[PDB]
Parts: C-alpha cells; sequence; structure tokens
C-alpha cells in the first residue's frame, strides 16, 4: 500500500507552493519525499574554475509526501488513493471518488 | 527615425519569424502590448536591486544572468555597502531583436531604452564613497526578456547587459 | 577594518607571540621587513598571513592607499593539542603535548600613532597636587 | 629537586616578559644600489646575486663539462 509512484501528475494542497500541478521526477523513500517538476525553486552551484566561469543552476527540491496528492486520469481533481480489484481480475489503485484506474 | 526602426523590427526576416512562432504557438500575445509590460518589470528591476530582495530578483527578474551581479551585490554585503540608486526617466522605448529556440522550448528578445540613471555606494564603517549623489547619468541599456513555458505559470525573466 | 586568521596550523603559542607583538602597533611596512628578516618559525607563517591581510584589504576593502595601512591589532590564540606518546626509561612513557596555534590578525586604516613618552616632571607635578587635593 | 608550589600567573608573566626583552628591534634593512630591493645591511643582495651565483654555477659547470 504505497501512495505516490514517479510519472503521475501530482497537486499540492500545502505550502508556499500550494495549488500548483506537476509530474514527478523521482520518488524517494528513505527520506519519505518527493520531486514536482518546476517546483520549489532553489538555488544550485555548479562552477567551472579553469573556465573561471560560475553557473548557478534552478532545481526542485524535495517535499514531502504528507503535502501532496494523486490526480485522477478522469475527474482531474486531487484525490486519495484507495485499493480494489476490478471485474477484469486485477488488483488496482482508484480515487476515493470515481472509478478510474491510477497505475 | 522611429518609422524605420518600426519597419526594421516587423518586416525583418528573423524577427518577424520569432513573431510567426510566437502568434502561431500563442495567438493570445501582442507585440505592441510587449515594450510597456518589459518595462514595467525593468523598473520593478531596479526597485529590486535598490531594496536588495534576492527572492523577487531570482524568481521574477533575472534567470541563469543573474550570478555575476548577485555575487556582485553579494560581495559588496561581505564588504558591507549600502546601495542607493534611482532611475525613474524614460525618452524613447524601442526593442532590439528576438533570438529564440525550440527543442527546450525558450525564446529571448532583445530591447532598448534610454533610460536617466543615478547611482550612490556608501562602504562599511568609514562611509567609503563610490558613485556620485543625485547626479543624472544619461544610460543608454540593452536588457534580454527571457520567455519560458512551463505548466504551472508562463516564465518571463530578464538579462541585464 | 580587515580582519584575517589562521587556524589549525602547529607551531608553539609562546614562540609566536614573541613575533606578534612584535609588529603590533608597527606600520605595515615595518612589519613586512621585520618579519622577512626575523629569525625564527614565527616569521614565514605570520608573513604570509600579512601578506594575506594585505592582499584582502587592496582586493576586498579598495584600499585607495595602501601607505594608510598599519597593523591595528595582532593576538595568538591556543587551539586542540595532539597527545603523543614520550617514551622514557624503566618501562615509563611520558605524555608528549603537541601545542597548536590561531593567529589572528585586526587591520584598521589611517595612519599610525603610539605614544609611549610621558614626562617624568610634569606628570609628578600634577599628580601630586592633585592628590594633595584630593 | 622539586617545585614546592605552582606558578601564578603574575610571577609567570613577569618573569617571561620583562628581562628577555623580547626580541630587541634594530634597523637592518637597507636598499640595494642595484636592483633596488630591500635586504639586510652589510650583506651582498639575494636578488641580482643568487640568480648571477646560479648562472655562473651553470656556466662552470658547463665549462667544465666541456673542457672533459
Ligand atoms: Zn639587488
Amino acid at each position: 500500500d504505497w501512495h505516490l509512484f514517479c510519472g503521475d501528475k501530482v497537486e499540492i494542497l500545502e505550502g508556499k507552493d500550494a495549488g500548483k500541478q506537476g509530474k514527478v521526477v523521482q520518488v524517494i523513500r528513505q527520506r519519505n519525499w518527493v520531486v514536482v517538476e518546476g517546483l520549489n525553486t532553489h538555488y544550485r552551484y555548479v562552477g567551472k574554475t579553469v573556465d573561471y566561469r560560475g553557473t548557478m543552476i534552478p532545481s526542485e527540491a524535495p517535499l514531502l509526501h504528507n503535502q501532496v496528492k494523486l490526480v485522477d486520469p478522469t475527474d482531474r481533481k486531487p484525490t486519495d488513493v484507495e485499493w480494489r480489484f476490478t471485474e477484469a481480475g486485477e488488483r488496482v489503485r482508484v480515487s476515493t471518488r470515481s472509478g478510474r484506474i491510477i497505475p | 527615425g522611429l518609422a524605420q526602426r518600426a519597419e526594421r523590427l516587423k518586416k525583418n526576416v528573423a524577427s518577424q519569424l520569432s513573431i510567426r512562432k510566437i502568434r502561431e504557438s500563442d495567438p493570445n500575445f501582442k507585440i505592441k502590448d510587449f515594450p510597456e509590460k518589459a518595462k514595467d518589470i525593468f523598473i520593478e528591476a531596479h526597485l529590486c536591486l535598490n531594496n536588495s530582495d534576492h527572492d523577487r530578483l531570482h524568481t521574477l527578474v533575472t534567470e541563469n544572468c543573474f550570478p555575476d551581479m548577485v555575487w556582485d551585490i553579494r560581495y559588496k554585503t561581505v564588504r558591507w555597502s549600502f546601495v542607493e540608486s534611482l532611475e525613474p526617466p524614460q525618452v524613447v522605448q524601442v526593442r532590439c531583436s528576438s533570438l529564440m529556440n525550440q527543442g527546450n522550448i525558450y525564446g529571448q528578445v532583445t530591447v532598448r531604452m534610454h533610460t536617466r540613471q543615478t547611482l550612490a555606494i556608501y562602504d562599511r564603517f568609514g562611509r567609503l564613497m563610490y558613485g556620485q549623489e543625485d547626479v543624472p547619468r544619461d544610460v543608454l541599456e540593452y536588457v534580454v526578456f527571457e520567455k519560458h513555458l512551463v505548466d504551472p505559470y508562463g516564465s518571463w525573466r530578464m538579462h541585464g547587459k | 577594518e580587515i580582519y584575517h586568521c589562521r587556524r589549525q596550523i602547529k607551531y608553539s603559542k609562546d614562540k609566536m607571540w614573541y613575533l606578534a607583538k612584535l609588529i603590533r602597533g608597527m606600520s605595515i611596512d615595518q612589519a613586512l621587513a621585520q618579519l622577512e628578516f626575523s629569525d625564527k618559525k614565527g616569521a614565514q607563517i605570520i608573513k604570509e598571513v600579512l601578506l594575506e591581510a594585505q592582499d584582502m584589504a587592496v582586493r576586498d576593502h579598495n584600499v585607495e592607499f595602501r601607505s594608510n595601512l598599519y597593523v591595528a591589532e595582532s593576538t595568538s590564540g591556543r587551539g586542540q593539542y595532539l597527545k603523543r606518546i614520550r617514551y622514557h626509561g624503566r618501562g615509563r612513557f611520558g605524555i608528549m603535548e603537541k601545542v597548536f596555534c590561531h593567529y589572528f590578525v585586526k587591520l584598521v586604516e589611517g595612519x599610525x600613532x603610539x605614544x609611549x613618552x610621558x614626562x617624568x616632571x610634569x606628570x609628578x607635578x600634577x599628580x601630586x597636587x592633585x592628590x594633595x587635593x584630593x | 629537586a622539586a617545585p614546592k608550589n605552582r606558578r601564578s600567573i603574575e610571577v609567570n608573566r613577569c618573569r617571561r616578559r620583562n628581562p628577555q626583552k623580547l626580541i630587541k628591534v634594530k634597523n637592518n634593512i637597507d636598499v640595494c644600489p642595484e636592483c633596488g630591493h630591500l635586504k639586510q645591511k652589510h650583506i651582498l643582495c639575494g636578488y641580482c646575486x643568487x640568480x648571477x651565483x646560479x648562472x655562473x654555477x651553470x656556466x662552470x659547470x658547463x665549462x667544465x663539462x666541456x673542457x672533459x
């Protein structure tokens, strides 16, 4: 029973970035957090000493999974996850609102 | 003078090609509304340089061309300097050119303006004076406004030169 | 003010303090020449510290005149100690403590002014007449 | 023998500072008549001489290698 997986479009209900929607680049289960595309912009330093040119690049800092919710392919609204077995004889996770299959 | 410039902006190959890219991709935009809005963002930019606001400068104003001026102002912070600048006036607003990139969904528009700048700099405790107070310098500037397309919000971010 | 510091360097603090008090109050040039021709282990190190302090003074503070720089303060602190085993006779071991010194240099602009001159007759005739009236 | 009691700070300071006079500072500094570099008094320069002594050593080694 897991919540968020890599590649899905998700919504944020909490924080400075709350309300924005975006795909997930990477999911780490060690620190329990997710990374949303083009979200929570922070400064990163990649320098070049020989070329004398330092380069500062924006990057997406990992966000807590509790502040992030999945988006249903049909309803398009943010919703909680539920585990069900469809009539096709499959084990799947679907929205608590509609019957659309998330996977 | 202004008419010839306008003809060089509208009727020239590369420029009108970039305009074609914009209009075809996003018909909801407008060419004539660009210089004034970019002017406003420029004023806000200089005001951010004066008020020393890093967040708004990074998010709104500059993208990837910032670390030069940022390291400048932050080194000025290391030397503990007070930077006070004012640049309200404007004479003639005319854009320069445009350069775009397809694959990375990137864009740039070079725009030049005429502004009267007043730059005053104080240093540390001993008040080491750099620049001049209340002196209307005449400055001609070239700023390239970049456009990037993401899902949550459109990105308009200036580039100093 | 221009500050410069060096830590985790291993030298005798009491010995470095000798060359530390040497350049205290003295101007940059005289201190440079001194430390250059001074004979000790601290001479080279404090010379490096001074040179770096001058480089930082010129580059960071953008000082107009280098002659307006002098040494206002210099101090030597003590860092961590490395405990080593010194083998002695009759199966006894002594503890050899390897010391450390943290060198701190504080520079202030302007011409250096130090007066150690004190008139004996004036000070006596004043302090005695003021103590007899109190 | 062994110390009777631990030394106080005052005695230590007065002993380690005043009589030794720290390091007495005289003027050893003089300008080189040739290159104008600052060097020690009553002594040859360390700039225009060490390089010429190394060039004279290389010339003596080259002459000794050419003569052999
Ligand atoms: Zn010489």
